[PDB]
């Protein structure tokens, strides 16, 4: 997250870190949202590689013991069947991970609230992206979880010529684009939390930014629109 | 488009 602030430890308890095994260690690669005690929602592109993945819940600082983390392997990966790695702009950038064990809920570990199917947010709706992604374009991952306030940019504006044009689809949510704040590599798969009727819900799964840079004016961060996939999500969890 |  570029132009973020450090999140308080208990603000976003559904945020997870998706990590891959690298030598004798683990490396953060993406975020995700815990949606059941044994299921995580993340981006399909995060799990394109044939890697060993683990999920960490109750994480705050990737480089220090927080005394709250739970570590669990990924037992099964279900990518949306229409996802195509060669075409992020087509959409369908979503995947569900079934965890090898069910994690224990507490003030640091909670399920993310998903919007009802079909919900669209009004333009300029208040949302926060969270994650450990790069803090600058071509920078480095954050140590501590960051949040940035990124109001939505509705489909009409986002798909206009000055913004993303036809690269953005109505199955996506755009947010930010101010040139200062944005998601960045390593935030992919994580949540966009939006305040609606007094309660934050996870409306987006971070998907992409401009090839030009993370914080680019009129290139808001783009997220898979969660509310476009509610049936798909329920279907997978029920059959797995 | 850049996957992040
Ligand atoms: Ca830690």
């Amino acid at each position: 997250v570029v132009g973020g602030t450090e999140a308080q430890r208990n603000s976003w308890p559904s945020q997870i870190s998706l990590q891959y095994r690298s030598g004798s260690s683990w490396a953060h690669t993406c975020g995700g949202t815990l949606i059941r005690q044994n299921w995580v929602m993340t981006a399909a592109h995060c799990v394109d590689r044939e890697l060993t993945f683990r999920v960490v819940v109750g994480e705050h600082n990737l480089n220090q013991n927080n005394g709250t983390e739970q570590y669990v392997g990924v037992q099964k990966i279900v990518v949306h069947p229409y996802w195509n790695t060669d075409d992020v702009a087509a959409g369908y950038d979503i995947a569900l991970l079934r965890l090898a064990q069910s994690v224990t809920l507490n003030s640091y570990v909670q399920l993310g609230v998903l919007p009802r199917a079909g919900t669209i947010l009004a333009n300029n709706s208040p949302c926060y992206i969270t994650g450990w992604g790069l803090t600058r374009t071509n920078g480095q991952l954050a140590q501590t979880l960051q949040q940035a306030y990124l109001p939505t940019v509705d489909y009409a504006i986002c798909s206009s010529s000055s913004y993303w044009g036809s690269t953005v689809k109505n199955s996506m949510v755009c947010a930010g684009g101010d040139g200062v704040r944005s998601g960045c590599q390593g935030d992919s798969g994580g949540p966009l939390h939006c305040l609606v009727n007094g309660q934050y819900a996870v409306h987006g799964v971070t998907s992409f930014v401009s090839r030009l840079g993370c914080n680019v004016t009129r290139k808001p961060t783009v997220f898979t629109r969660v509310s476009a996939y509610i049936s798909w999500i329920n279907n997978v969890i029920a059959s797995n | 488009v850049e996957p992040i």
